[PDB]
């Protein structure tokens, strides 16, 4: 069994498609509500479990949670496919473009369109693009500070190696 | 009959172990393969086995494995393999003993089929009985070959390079309807270190290298997500491995989070392949269930383990653990729909001084007993009905 | 256990050969005088030289029937050795004038006797196999198969 | 669709559903659920996966899903996936409001009667049907037949059991399940695959082997002779592909899997298999009524389809009165007469009969147990459904 | 001394006379293995019997050689005799005389196959073979009495007056704990738990040992389990696991009284019992309704000797004084009977001896014994 979100059993989240718009901690700019700072919100849960949910090959999806989880753990595989050999102050700059250049969200191109549901109108659709790349940014910015901890200049290959790891061999 | 002490041969996927019926320990124990060429013909007297075919890879000899999964799958290989083991290492004469070899549960008619005639018609052997591995592993765990030191009801789980298999046998017989297995054991274990070792470009990821980094540094974990932080946290966690090359020279190699991802295997199978995806206390707990009522707390109250993949530091108290959560969470629902209480299950999982080996000392503890000998096909039943005398199953239920 | 018990031998009686093919209304000893006159004749022709009128006179008539093997076995004998005594280049002209009766107790009667190499020599009936198949067509081997099964 | 009744199989492999006087079922489908699944598979923009998946919509597309059985042996293991069922059959395969219709169930005869009482429950109250009725399943099957006696076995996915009936009079004494059935044979035929090294281990696998099953088993009617087969002959050897476009060579595992219902303890069952379960069950009846019973036993259920079973069932039980009543001797064998009736249609044969019995009482309103009975009564206003 | 040896049709029960209780008590069984896979030479046999089966009983077959007091497998009761001598008495048994005990209205070739195999293989000095319920009036004490037994496989009246047997009065019913176990393990059913190996019966025997009662009143119990589960009781499985168990305590041996519950067209056991003193003459009447003995463990039931009473004073006359004779030894009371016969002074001369076994063949049984 792989590990699936501590969110799944949260309810009356918001959500977009199907995606579920969770409590975020971030500074960038978009619709997610404000997360406590003291608590691990959905960032801090997929860095977390990305390491090992990447070995499995065979995951049900219980709910919205998951849907985003699942979001998260594939665009960390994109993010490590990306930091290769670069410097932190390098990587924060590649890694906001990987995070704000433009993208397939679910119902357009995308990997995983049989499993996400379409934005319900047009305006969902933009929601849930203000939403995602808000989320990826912080992604990608959360991401940043575990793989290079402990030195600033060279990408720790203990996270550096999943690079190659593509969650249920799919990727964005 | 002949009076002779049966010869026993274990040929796992990983290692052969050879010896005679009633000695302390196997006579070898070697790896599982031959090294052959990749005016008169004599290629297929060229050969090499064991710890003496590892040697001929830069001799430009080609080693193959021929049991994978368990099974013989060459037999071109396999003949050539047991002539070099009785006639070079064993120095034995077949028409006097009566052999003992061990195959999985679920081995095709074909491969025992194939095992006789090579046997009664290439080596002339004077009988042969063809033993399940595991049926022999439950009689590695007794104290002594004495009637009172027995115990022949438990649970007998088996893991070794190629198959792990689990066994329930109950007051000395053979539950076949309940027999799993998964092949999924020691060297694709040993294929999933040397995959991570290869993804992080480590200087040497030789399939030695990874057999050595799983026997030297692996281990069952409690729980991989609190393992993956732990290594984090505590950061003499990443041993350091020197490893020398097939050319000789030094190198360092850093182990990371297969020390306890490998081992993992067996426990969330999903990590190894996609056929096979009950992991290892589950795969037990349906034997068990699957096994008639009245056995069931003998079963459970003596869970042998055997081969030489189940050694991983931990292995044991893992599976007992994760067992009985299985087992105590099932008997708590049936204590609340009653309201009363219950007596529960006791789970012991009995690693053991001879476990590296257990099948080869269950089968030297067998063939020592007097009837022995009318167990065996003995050749005299080949020249009667052929080598389809082995192709039976002695152990599922057959039609007719 | 019973699952090894026959039934159908003793509850659905089935077809005999028979039932199949009509029963011979000539009586065993009927035929047994009728080969025995005909035996002497084939033999005689053969002492003569004329032995390819030995095989026209003894294959016109020809005993069946699981009563009569061993007289059977005495107009196989004679036929196997009529047909050892007839010249290789002679048979093309036997062959070619025999009736599509007559080719059909030729061939019914060689697949006997390559049924039996220890007591007929095999060689020249094979050769007689090549001659009247491939002068009369692979049909005359169809009327053997779906044959009697007495003759 | 129709005024009358609404009929309902709701088996442990296939729902079947329709209405009285319906002459085949107007739908059936997998009783299956499923739940979105990612799987190292092929992935496609050619359909949409919706939280919940169930019957031909699941089975048309089971490489993505989770796929789960709401029943086992007859019985409802889980409700929650049984309402997901139940939803799907009323409101978008029927497409009907359930508010004060009448319906007729099935169950096998010995389940569990919480089974029973949660299932008039949740027709009462979920969908809120102003009446329902439960039918034993292999009596229904002796209505399809048009017939009032001779003994019916019925083998489904989930149970094969046995009712003898005489003169419209049904033995309750003399009922019984053999736990052995089409699903058995199912994870008995994975288990002989498995031997061959070919594994079904997934939850959507299953559905593969019960269509390779379907497709390509037979009983043996002489188990020496297909052994005979099966060791000195290829004749048996047969190459099925599945959806995933793999071929997997099948061979004695053609008749050697539906064997067990004739010897459950292949599956690691101490019964006795379907011969001597109805030998043992008419021979079980008093001495003026064995005649009719041998005279007409009647076959019903998907699982009693196998090529060869009516054969070698007539010849099984042939064979077992002249072990156990005749001890061998053959003077007697002819002067026993026993017919099995093996219908095109007996696959339906539950909904069939179903169908037959909602016509027989669809006027009869008392005969029903009511919505405003049971919510008075509760489970007590059940007992109206005979002993 | 001399052996006796009650031939149980559930439950054999064997010793040496003047002793007060069975010396060895086991089942009536022959167990095979149903698995051919086994550990090769670790001490595997083809046949288990009594506590042998029982004991190993998850990989068995059970099977009794007994069946309604009829034995129809002898080449399996043979054993079973071999254990009760070799196994469990630890004698030669051609030392020995042995009393057998049999059922009233038996088939006359089982109790001559007895004889015979009996004198033929045994080749025990001296045997008789006594009818049940004869023997459990001698452990009762008394003279006149109406024994029902009631045993695993039979349970019979046997109307007795100052030793004078009522031959055309005895009944005889093929109802017992066999059947009570039968009817139990179907009716479990409606819980949800299935039990369907011979194995399993062995489980639903020791529930319905354990927690079975008979109702004094069944249309009120009934009543009282479906208004409270103050009713309802628990019992653990040689698994651990727990069943919980309610009306079916009490349904379960009412079956005894009803034994349309079970399909089969008879009186119960008050009705049975009441048919069987009425078929006695007048003057006898008077004194077997304070003389109804009971015998076999059928007859152990909590509450059956109080409803036995209620129901037979409900048939009988309200003039006569009606008692109910059921000891708390009554389970092996044929055997204390057979062990009281086998010893008396008087009772010596009239067994079947070897001699005259050999002047006759087997059909002598006839006319030296009831
Ligand atoms: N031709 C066939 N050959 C083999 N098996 C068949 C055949 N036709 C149907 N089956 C099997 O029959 C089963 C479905 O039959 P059916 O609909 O009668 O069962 P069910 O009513 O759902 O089960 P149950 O009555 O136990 O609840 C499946 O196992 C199916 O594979
Ligand atoms: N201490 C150990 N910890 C983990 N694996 C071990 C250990 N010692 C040996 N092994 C592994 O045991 C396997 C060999 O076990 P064996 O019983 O001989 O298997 P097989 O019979 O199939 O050849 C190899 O995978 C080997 O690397
Ligand atoms: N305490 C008890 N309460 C209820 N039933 C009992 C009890 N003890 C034993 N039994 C019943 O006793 C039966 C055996 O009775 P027994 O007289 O020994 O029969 P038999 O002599 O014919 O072998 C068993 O079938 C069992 O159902
Ligand atoms: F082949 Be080893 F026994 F796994
Ligand atoms: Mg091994
Ligand atoms: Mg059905
Ligand atoms: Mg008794």
């Amino acid at each position: 069994p792989a590990y699936h979100s501590s969110f799944l059993s949260l309810t009356d989240v918001p959500t977009t498609g199907n995606i579920a718009m969770l409590p975020l901690k971030t500074k960038f700019r978009g619709p997610a509500y404000p997360a406590d700072e003291s608590q691990m919100d959905i960032i801090d849960e997929c860095i977390g479990l990305f390491r090992a949910n990447c070995f499995f090959r065979n995951f049900e999806i219980k709910g919205p949670a998951d849907r985003t989880l699942i979001y998260g753990t594939l665009f960390i595989s994109e993010c490590l496919g990306r930091v290769n050999g670069l410097n932190y102050r390098d990587a924060e700059r590649q890694l906001n473009s990987l995070a704000l250049e433009n993208f397939s969200i679910p119902g357009s191109g995308f990997p995983l369109n049989a499993l996400y549901a379409p934005p319900l109108s047009p305006q969902d659709a933009e929601i849930m693009r203000t939403y995602l790349t808000q989320f990826r940014q912080e992604l990608a910015y959360r991401l940043l500070s575990h793989v290079y901890a402990t030195e600033k200049d060279h990408p720790s290959k203990w996270w550096t190696c999943f690079s190659k790891r593509r969650f249920m061999n799919k990727a964005l | 009959a002949s009076f002779n002490v049966p010869i026993i041969m274990d040929n796992g996927t990983g290692y052969s172990k050879l010896g005679y019926a009633g000695n302390d320990a196997p006579s070898y124990v070697f790896p599982t393969v031959i090294a052959t060429r990749s005016k008169r013909a004599t290629e297929d007297l060229d050969f090499f086995i064991g710890n003496d075919a590892l040697k001929k890879a830069s001799a430009g000899y080609s080693l193959d494995y021929p049991i994978r999964h368990g099974q013989i799958e060459n037999w071109d290989h396999m003949e050539r393999f047991w002539q070099q083991s009785l006639f070079k290492y064993l120095r034995c004469e077949p028409e006097d003993h009566y052999f003992l070899l061990t195959e999985p549960p679920l081995n095709p008619p074909e491969n025992r089929e194939n095992t006789a005639e090579i046997m009664f018609e290439s080596f002339n052997c004077a009988g042969l009985y063809i033993a399940v591995q595991a049926v022999l592993a439950l009689a590695a765990s007794w104290t002594s070959s004495k009637v009172t030191d027995r115990s022949l009801t438990g649970t007998v789980v088996d893991s070794g390079d190629g198959v792990t298999h689990i066994i329930p046998v109950a007051e000395g017989y053979v539950i076949g309807s309940s027999i799993k297995t998964m092949p999924l054991a020691g060297r694709d274990v040993t294929y999933f270190v040397q995959s991570l070792l290869r993804d992080r470009n480590e200087p040497d990821s030789s399939l030695k290298t990874a057999e050595r980094i799983k026997e030297e540094c692996c281990y069952v974990c409690p729980d991989i997500v609190k393992e993956f932080s732990r290594f984090d946290r505590e950061p003499d966690r990443y041993l350091k491995y020197a490893s020398e090359s097939i050319t000789g020279h030094s190198t360092t190699i850093d182990v990371g989070f297969e020390r306890f991802l490998a081992p993992e295997i067996f426990f969330n199978p999903e990590i190894a392949s996609s056929d096979f995806l009950t992991p290892l206390p589950e795969l037990v707990d349906n034997v068990v269930q699957s096994s008639p009522i009245d056995v069931r707390k003998g079963l459970y109250k003596n869970i042998v383990l055997s081969g030489g993949s189940t050694l991983f530091k931990n292995f044991g108290n893992r599976l007992q653990r994760d067992l009985k959560r299985i087992v105590d969470e099932r008997i708590h629902r049936s204590e609340m729909l009653s309201g009363a209480k219950s007596g529960g299950v006791d789970v012991n999982v009995i690693s053991h001084k001879r476990q590296r080996n257990a099948v080869w000392f269950g089968g030297s503890l067998l063939a020592q007993t007097p009837e022995f000998g009318s167990y065996c096909h003995t050749k005299a039943d080949y020249e009667e009905y052929g080598a389809s005398i082995a192709r039976r199953y002695q152990i599922f239920g057959n039609s007719l | 256990t019973f699952r090894t018990l026959d039934v159908d031998s003793i509850t659905e009686p089935v077809l005999t050969e028979q039932d199949i093919f009509p029963i011979r209304n000539e009586t065993a000893e009927q035929v047994q005088a009728a080969v025995s006159q005909l035996i002497p004749q084939a033999r005689s022709a053969i002492q003569t030289g004329n032995a390819l009128q030995g095989l026209k006179t003894l294959l016109s008539y020809v005993p069946y029937g699981n009563d009569v093997q061993e007289v059977r076995t005495q107009y196989l004998n004679a036929f196997v050795d009529v047909l050892s005594n007839i010249r290789a280049a002679d048979i093309p002209a036997f062959v070619k004038e025999c009736s599509t009766e007559e080719i059909d107790n030729i061939v019914n009667f060689i697949y006997r006797g390559l049924a039996n190499p220890q007591a007929y020599n095999s060689s020249v009936l094979l050769n007689w196999h090549e001659k009247v198949v491939e002068i009369s067509g692979i049909g005359c081997i169809v009327r053997v198969l779906n044959s009697r099964p007495d003759l | 669709m129709e005024s009358a009744p609404i009929v309902l199989d709701n088996g442990t492999g296939f729902v079947k559903v329709g209405y009285a006087k319906d002459n085949f079922p107007r739908f059936q489908f997998p009783s299956i659920v499923g739940r979105p699944i990612l799987r190292a598979e092929e992935k496609t923009g050619n359909v949409q996966i919706k939280d919940v998946m169930v019957g031909d919509e699941a089975e048309a597309v089971r490489s993505l899903l989770q796929v789960k059985y709401p029943m086992e042996n007859g019985i409802i293991r889980d409700f929650e996936e049984m309402n997901q069922l139940w939803d799907y059959t009323f409101f978008e395969k029927l497409k009907i409001d359930p508010r004060g219709r009448k319906i007729l169930l099935t169950e096998p005869p010995m389940n569990p009667v919480a089974n029973r009482e949660k299932m008039c429950e949740t027709m009462f109250e979920r969908y809120g049907f102003g009446g329902v009725y439960v039918a034993i399943q292999a009596v229904l099957s002796l209505y399809a037949q048009g017939l009032s006696s001779g003994v019916v076995v019925d083998s489904g996915d989930g149970v094969t059991h046995i009712v003898p009936v005489y003169e419209s009079v049904v033995l309750n004494h003399l009922v019984g399940r053999l736990d052995v059935a089409g699903r058995d044979a199912t994870r008995y035929l994975i288990s002989l695959l498995l031997r061959k090294g070919y594994a079904f281990n997934r939850t959507a696998d299953f559905e593969t082997v019960r269509e390779m099953k379907e497709k390509l088993c037979y009983v043996s009617y002489d188990l020496e002779l297909d052994h005979k087969l099966s060791e000195e002959t290829t004749v048996l050897m047969r190459n099925y592909t599945l959806p995933d476009g793999r071929v997997i060579k099948v061979g004695s595992e053609r008749y050697e899997c539906p064997e067990c219902l004739f010897q459950p303890h292949l599956v690691g069952s101490e019964q006795p298999g379907l011969s001597e379960f109805i030998f043992d069950t008419i021979q079980a009846a008093d001495v003026d009524i064995r005649k009719y019973l041998y005279r007409a036993i009647v076959l019903s259920g998907g699982s009693s389809m196998y090529a060869g079973l009516p054969s070698r069932l007539e010849k099984e039980i042939k064979q077992l009165w002249f072990e156990r009543v005749l001890h061998g001797d053959p003077a007697r064998l002819p002067n026993f007469k026993v017919k099995i009736e093996d219908a095109p249609r007996r696959r339906h044969a539950v909904f069939i009969g179903g169908a037959v019995l909602a016509d027989i009482m669809a006027q009869n309103d008392h005969m029903w147990v009511s919505k405003a009975e049971w919510e008075e009564y509760g489970v007590r206003a059940l007992d109206k459904l005979g002993p | 001394t001399a052996l006796v040896c009650d031939n149980g049709s559930g439950l054999v029960k064997a010793g040496f006379a003047g002793d007060d209780a069975p010396r060895a008590v086991f089942p009536s069984i022959v167990g095979r293995p149903r698995h051919q896979g086994v550990m090769v030479g670790m001490g595997q046999k083809d046949s288990y019997v009594g506590d042998e089966a029982q004991s190993k009983r998850g990989i068995l077959t059970l099977k009794y050689p007994i069946e309604h007091g009829i034995i129809t497998n002898w080449d399996d009761m043979e054993k079973i005799w071999h254990h009760t001598f070799y196994n469990e008495l630890r004698v030669a048994p051609e030392e020995h005389p042995t009393l057998l005990t049999e059922a009233p209205l038996n088939p006359k070739a089982n109790r001559e196959k007895m004889t015979q195999i009996m004198f033929e293989t045994f080749n025990v000095p001296a045997m008789y073979v006594a009818i049940q319920a004869v023997l459990s009036l001698y452990a009762s004490g008394r003279t006149t009495g109406i024994v029902l037994d009631s045993g695993d496989g039979v349970t019979h009246n046997v109307p007795i007056y100052e030793g004078y047997a009522l031959p055309h009065a005895i009944m005889r019913l093929d109802l017992a704990g066999r059947d009570l176990t039968d009817y139990l393990m179907k009716i479990l059913t409606e819980r949800g738990y299935s039990f369907v190996t011979t194995a399993e019966r062995e489980i639903v025997r020791d529930i319905k040992e354990k927690l079975c009662y008979v109702a004094l009143d069944f249309e009120n119990e009934m009543a009282t389990a479906a208004s409270s589960s103050s009713l309802e009781k628990s019992y653990e499985l040689p698994d651990g696991q727990v069943i919980t168990i309610g009306n079916e305590r009490f349904r379960c041996p009412e079956t005894l009284f009803q034994p349309s519950f079970i399909g089969m067209e008879s009186a119960g056991i008050h009705e049975t019992t009441y048919n069987s003193i009425m078929k006695c003459d007048i003057d006898i009447r008077k004194d077997l309704y304070a003389n109804n003995v009971m015998s076999g463990g059928t007859t152990m039931y909590p509450g059956i000797a109080d409803r036995m009473q209620k129901e037979i004073t409900a048939l009988a006359p309200s003039t006569m004084k009606i008692k109910i004779i059921a000891p708390p030894e009554r389970k092996y009371s044929v055997w204390i009977g057979g062990s009281i016969l086998a010893s008396l002074s008087t009772f010596q001369q009239m067994w079947i001896t070897k001699q005259e076994y050999d002047e006759a063949g087997p059909s002598i049984v006839h006319r030296k014994c009831f």
